[PDB]
RNA sequence: AGGGGAGUGAAAUAGAACCUGAAACCGUAUGCGUACAAGCAGUGGGAGCCUACUUGUUAGGUGACUGCGUACCUUUUGUAUAAUGGGUCAGCGACUUAUAUUCAGUGGCAAGCUUAACCGUAUAGGGUAGGCGUAGCGAAAGCGAGUCUUAAUAGGGCGUU
RNA sequence: GGGGCUCAAACCACACACCGAAGCUGCGGGUGUCACGGUGACGCGGUAGAGGAGCGUUCUGUAAGCCUGUGAAGGUG
């Protein structure tokens, strides 16, 4: 039981996915927003 | 165990003499181009010239069928506007008999540096004699 | 924690410029042009592993034709005769005998001929 | 001006525009190729020449000749497109943070769970005011494993093991 | 498409042979899902997009450790 030997259970923590980092990540370029439109821009939210 | 390839410094070339004395122009020209390229030898490779030398003696006695003696035309452009010129088979035989066979064979060869090298091994004459007795060409029946 | 990109960016550009060695002009010395040249070179190499197998069968078949017609047979009639009797020898091995071992090629052509094909 | 020596220094290619000294860009030297040859410049095959040593089923450099082969990004029904963007290199440059929430994964307690401000021997311990759950139906009064509608313990809506 | 093609290298019938794809088979590898206890089976083109698994950079703990002038980081083969 040492500080460089303890971790969490599998599935307890994830990484978060970062859009816009290359092709191989699956979220590059548009970042998951599709193409042009309102819900593709900064602040592009539809009111509830 | 790689595939054999011919080497240009160690290729064996022969000399042949072909008489055009009543042969159809295009069926004689296809046999000539086949041997200029070396397609009749197992050593043939696509990128080296493995062919033979062909001498053609009676170049003015080649013939064409149908109505092609007067209806077959040869065109060329001089590079000047309106500079398109033509001559038919009958008149070209009278003026430059050898140009008829060379034009047919040249169009059946590849159009690249290697194709122009195979063409240099074709000697066309309009007599019954050639100036290449020292090379001792062997007879080729069509 | 501010991260500087200098060392990693330089290491990545040098890997591409090393694969572009021997290319002409800017294709071997500027990254933007050398990156496209390396990609297209790898596109060609993938396609030409398929074409290498096509270009070599065509060469064997042309040489077998030249050797068979020296024994009085065409390529298409020799292949039918070989299949009729027994022989499973490759076009690759056959083209080697046609050039190097001419007495063995004659025996095979004569046996294929004797199968009436 | 600038240099070649000599000296100092562990080290002057640490010499004052002075640590390290990358790339674009510009040169000198050597090896091979290139003056009859047509196009995204590469790749499949491939002779010859030069170098090194294991003297050729080897390693390195060039690549005569030949088969295939119209850049990348964006935007589009569709681009080699004569549609947009970029002269090149180096450095920088675009999904974050706070507070309220819902779902999933993984843990602590469990008919209970959890504290907020704040005290504090200060990441402990205290503080259970509050929040959510253990019961629903009705617009409500209210009644409750039922309740609402209705003249109706009939029917029906929602809820209950 | 060009050369060239006339008892065709055109057209109409019939016949046999061959060539010809990254299709199928052979040989050698890698992976996804399912079943059984490593084997079997069929899968493995891909934009928008959804899901899974990783590499590398800087800083903090492990670290009053370990490496390092008998040569660190960086640069260049
Ligand atoms: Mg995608
Ligand atoms: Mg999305
Ligand atoms: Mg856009
Ligand atoms: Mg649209
Ligand atoms: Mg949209
Ligand atoms: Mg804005
Ligand atoms: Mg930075
Ligand atoms: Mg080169
Ligand atoms: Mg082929
Ligand atoms: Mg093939
Ligand atoms: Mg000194
Ligand atoms: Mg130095
Ligand atoms: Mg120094
Ligand atoms: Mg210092
Ligand atoms: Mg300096
Ligand atoms: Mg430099
Ligand atoms: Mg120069
Ligand atoms: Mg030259
Ligand atoms: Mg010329
Ligand atoms: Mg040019
Ligand atoms: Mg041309
Ligand atoms: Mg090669
Ligand atoms: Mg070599
Ligand atoms: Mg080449
Ligand atoms: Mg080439
Ligand atoms: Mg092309
Ligand atoms: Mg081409
Ligand atoms: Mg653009
Ligand atoms: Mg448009
Ligand atoms: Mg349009
Ligand atoms: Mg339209
Ligand atoms: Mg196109
Ligand atoms: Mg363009
Ligand atoms: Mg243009
Ligand atoms: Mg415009
Ligand atoms: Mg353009
Ligand atoms: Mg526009
Ligand atoms: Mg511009
Ligand atoms: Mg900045
Ligand atoms: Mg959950
Ligand atoms: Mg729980
Ligand atoms: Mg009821
Ligand atoms: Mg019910
Ligand atoms: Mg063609
Ligand atoms: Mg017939
Ligand atoms: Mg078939
Ligand atoms: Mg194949
Ligand atoms: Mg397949
Ligand atoms: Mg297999
Ligand atoms: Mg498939
Ligand atoms: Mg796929
Ligand atoms: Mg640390
Ligand atoms: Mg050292
Ligand atoms: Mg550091």
């Amino acid at each position: 039981m040492q500080l460089n030997d303890l971790r969490s259970a599998p599935g307890a923590r994830r990484e978060k996915h970062r859009p816009g980092r290359g092709i191989g990540s699956g979220l590059g370029k548009t970042g998951g927003r599709g193409h042009k439109g309102l819900t593709s821009r900064s602040g592009g939210k539809v009111a509830p | 165990m790689k595939t054999y390839t011919a080497k240009p410094e160690t290729v064996q070339r022969d000399w042949f003499v072909v008489d055009a004395a009543g042969q159809t122009l295009g069926r004689l020209a296809t046999e000539i181009a086949r041997r200029l390229r070396g397609k009749h030898k197992p050593e043939y490779t696509p990128h080296v010239d493995t062919g033979d030398y062909i001498v053609v003696i009676n170049a003015e006695q080649v013939r064409v069928t149908g109505a092609k003696t007067t209806d077959k035309m040869y065109y060329h452009h001089s590079g000047f506007p309106g500079g398109i010129k033509s001559i038919n088979f009958e008149k070209l035989i009278a003026k430059a008999p050898e140009r008829v066979i060379e034009t047919a064979v040249k169009g059946m060869l590849p159009k690249n540096p290697l194709g122009r090298d195979m063409y240099r091994k074709l000697k066309v004459y309009k007599g019954a004699s050639h100036p290449h007795t020292a090379q001792q060409p062997q007879e080729l029946k069509i | 924690a501010r991260v500087k990109r200098g060392v990693i960016a330089r290491r990545r550009h040098k890997k591409i410029l090393k694969l572009a060695k021997g290319y002409y002009g800017a294709r071997s010395r500027v990254f933007r042009v050398a990156k496209q040249a390396v990609i297209k070179a790898g596109q060609y190499a993938y396609r030409d592993r398929r074409q290498r197998k096509r270009q070599f069968r065509a060469l064997w078949i042309a040489r077998i034709n030249a050797g068979a017609r020296q024994n009085g047979l065409s390529y298409s009639r020799l292949i039918a005769g070989l299949k009729k009797a027994a022989i499973e020898i490759d076009r690759k091995v056959l083209a080697d005998l046609a050039v190097n071992e001419k007495a063995a090629f004659t025996a095979i052509v004569e046996k294929a001929k004797a199968s009436l094909a």
